[PDB]
């Protein structure tokens, strides 16, 4: 009824009430929480800015200033507890950092308290590295771990033991990721110049894409698409399988014919 | 794990008071 | 000696420097909220005084009524 | 779901007392202090701040006079701090002359601590150091008349027995202390009343500063604004001389022996170097033998 | 200038200052003539 006969007041009454709910003193007065109360909004204001083109510069500035409340409440804090009641809620159960790179809130992530957080969390098991020299220490560290077989012996022959907590720690994780990678390459590399390599690399490669499997399988296929890396690294894999494919048919067929 | 190929009130409460105050603050260091 | 001379009067110097730079800056609301203040402070005080001479001239002719 | 800070707004007559010394009305609070049935505390503002509280926060000198006088009050630590962070030299010195503040109470939990938890302003800081971050001067001249000098902040890397204990349990509020000392040693005001010379002391403090900017990472934006602002203060000090005696001595200090220019180039302080006074000095030292070509016409005679 | 706003504030305490030695001296007149009112009965 608002809408016929009353209409181009019926947006600006609705951009009026959004203005208005908005406020950081409204959202620190009225709610119990205002942290949470003020994510959503900003997603729902950035929303409807998507949705409805017009006046898309006010409903920006709007959820604009809600991010800029929600990161100087976050600064305002001076004590362990607090930091980690606001980046948590009621460090098990991180949530609400999760919800805020979710709905893109930049300057939330990228604060100093933030940070400094995730840095000790990031470096959680092994400190006697966190406070480590220079980064020349640190590549001499993943060099040392280029020696995979001892990690996944003791990996799986018997896990709980000192380097089987080391392991349990995420620089551990991207480190050997990154030294697979690496290996990979090189791999790569020696077969170039001048049967065994073939398969190792096809072992990689398949291994590679049962990974991606294990991930597009945790979520939906628009989930899955909706990242742009994700769409080469398919492509990529996709055209390792069929080139190797077509040499196994041409092995094969030439195979018969000398046979 | 990938390896290879009550209190909540009483925080609130004081978060809140000193959003206030320094919001309050504030207000006074801008222009006339 | 000679060294401590030159440094209290640079001292000096750069602290009436600092001193009266403050005072270029631009102006904060909380000096004409408490001139606000203290306006309203004098008001009232100068309505007590008011009030206190006017109860004593009050008592006067008070004393002077009852004379006659 | 409002928050609030007292059950419910009780007393008419207190919140009219409570309001009357808001705006500083004299008489009315005169006549209420000998008369009431208690001065309590009156909190019943949306934030509570007792009335000793809400009277030194608009400059009522009057107001807190009488007040001083009830022996009954509390938030005198958090009132003298407000007023500290005003920067009201009237009311902190009528504060200073209280009962219980001849304890030397600065630097030598209970106290300071309003709404029975959660003082405001980093409960790790004492007046001087809130002083020293509001660059109030007769402030910092008034407590250092009475002593409570600042502690120096130990070192990054020391495994000391309290810094260990203050490391676990209590970390990220360890890092947060250090960089609160640090930054109120590196204010002008505090590095020109309290050492001797302060040239020198800002110099080091400077690099310290800077290799300490290096080692941690995080907040490193805070420290690169520390050190530059004493880049800042020295250059200033520099500045402000008028006589060949003066830029002689600050220079050098006790032209043989040339050598805060040389720790200055070796800590890197760009604008100190560069200075006309600086500048003038090593020209008048470049040229020194010859003086018929110092005063040249162009590049083609040289 | 901030100078501008400390002397608008300092001849606001002179004229508070001067207003009460006024308020004074008209008490002290004011009790001097009731006393003399009060002797002359």
């Amino acid at each position: 009824e608002k809408q016929r006969h009353d209409s181009f007041s019926h947006s600006r009454s609705r951009i009026n009430a959004y203005k208005g709910l908005a406020s950081p003193a409204y959202l620190s007065l009225s709610s119990e929480d205002p942290v949470l109360t003020a994510l959503e909004l900003s997603n729902e204001l950035a929303k409807l800015a998507n949705i409805e083109k017009e006046f898309k510069n006010d409903y920006r500035k709007l959820s604009m200033q809600c991010k800029d409340f929600v990161v100087g409440v976050l600064d305002l804090c001076r004590d362990s507890e607090e930091v980690e009641a606001i980046l948590n809620g009621d460090k098990a159960s991180l949530s609400r950092v999760k919800l805020a790179i979710k709905y893109e809130v930049k300057k939330f992530v990228a604060h100093p308290n933030c940070q400094q957080q995730l840095l000790t969390i990031w470096y959680e098991n092994l400190s006697g590295l966190r406070e480590q020299t220079i980064a020349i220490k640190c590549l001499v560290v993943l060099v040392v771990a280029l020696g995979l077989p001892f990690l996944a012996i003791g990996y799986w022959i018997a896990p709980c033991s000192r380097l089987g907590k080391i392991l349990r720690s995420p620089f551990m994780k991207f480190v050997a990721h990154a030294a697979s990678f690496i290996i990979f390459l090189g791999l790569l590399v020696f077969n170039a110049s001048d049967t065994w390599t073939e398969m190792l690399i096809m072992v990689w490669v398949l291994g590679m894409m049962w990974s991606e499997c294990k991930e597009l399988w945790l979520e939906g296929p628009r989930e899955y698409i909706l990242q742009l890396w994700n769409v080469l690294d398919f492509g990529m894999l996709s055209i390792f399988i069929a080139a190797f494919t077509a040499r196994f048919l041409a092995f094969l067929q030439a195979t018969k014919a000398q046979q | 794990g990938k390896t290879l190929p009550t209190r909540y009130q009483q925080i609130m409460k004081r978060l809140i008071k000193r959003y206030v105050l320094k919001a309050q603050v504030d207000k006074e260091n801008d222009e006339v | 000696t000679r060294y401590q001379q030159i440094m209290k009067r640079l001292i000096k110097r750069y602290v009436l420097k600092a001193q009266v730079d403050k005072e270029n800056d631009e102006v904060n609301e909380g000096e004409l909220k408490e001139i606000k203040q203290d306006i309203s402070s004098l008001r009232y005080e100068l309505l007590e005084d008011k009030s206190q001479a006017t109860e004593e001239l009050a008592i006067l002719i008070h004393k002077l009524s009852e004379k006659l | 779901f409002m928050f609030n800070d007292r059950g419910t707004s009780l007393t008419a007559e207190e919140e009219r007392f409570l309001d009357a010394a808001e705006y500083g009305n004299i008489p009315v609070v005169r006549k209420m202090l000998e008369e009431s049935k208690t001065l309590n505390v009156n909190c019943v503002d949306y934030m509570g701040q007792n009335a000793l509280q809400l009277a030194v926060g608009n400059e009522h000198l009057e107001v807190t006079e009488l007040l001083l006088k009830k022996e009954n009050l509390a938030r005198i630590g958090d009132a003298l701090l407000l007023a500290i962070s005003k920067g009201y030299v009237r009311i902190v010195e009528a504060i200073l002359n209280h009962p219980g503040f001849a304890a030397s109470k600065r630097l030598t939990d209970d106290f300071y601590a309003y709404d029975e938890d959660g003082t405001r302003f980093s409960p790790d800081i004492t007046p001087i150091i809130l002083a020293a971050h509001c660059q109030k001067y007769e402030v910092v001249h008034m407590l250092l008349m009475k002593g409570a000098r600042i502690e120096r902040p130990h070192d990054y890397f020391c495994k000391c027995g309290d810094c260990m204990e203050k490391q676990r349990h209590d970390s990220f509020s360890h890092s947060r202390s250090r960089i609160n000392a640090y930054k109120g040693l590196a204010s002008p005001a505090y590095l020109s009343l309290s050492s001797e010379d302060p040239v020198l002391t800002a110099l080091e403090l400077s690099n310290e500063l800077a290799k300490l900017a290096n080692i941690e990472k995080e907040f490193k934006n805070d420290y690169r604004k520390l050190s530059m602002q004493c880049k800042d203060f020295v250059v200033g000090v520099l500045d402000l001389c008028r006589d060949s005696e003066e830029v002689e001595a600050i220079l050098n200090g006790d032209k043989a022996s040339l050598s805060r220019v040389k720790l200055a180039i070796k800590y890197e302080v760009k604008k100190f170097v560069a200075h006309p006074n600086c500048q003038q000095q090593l020209l008048t030292i470049w040229y020194e033998n010859l003086s018929g070509l110092r005063e040249q016409t162009i590049a083609i005679k040289c």
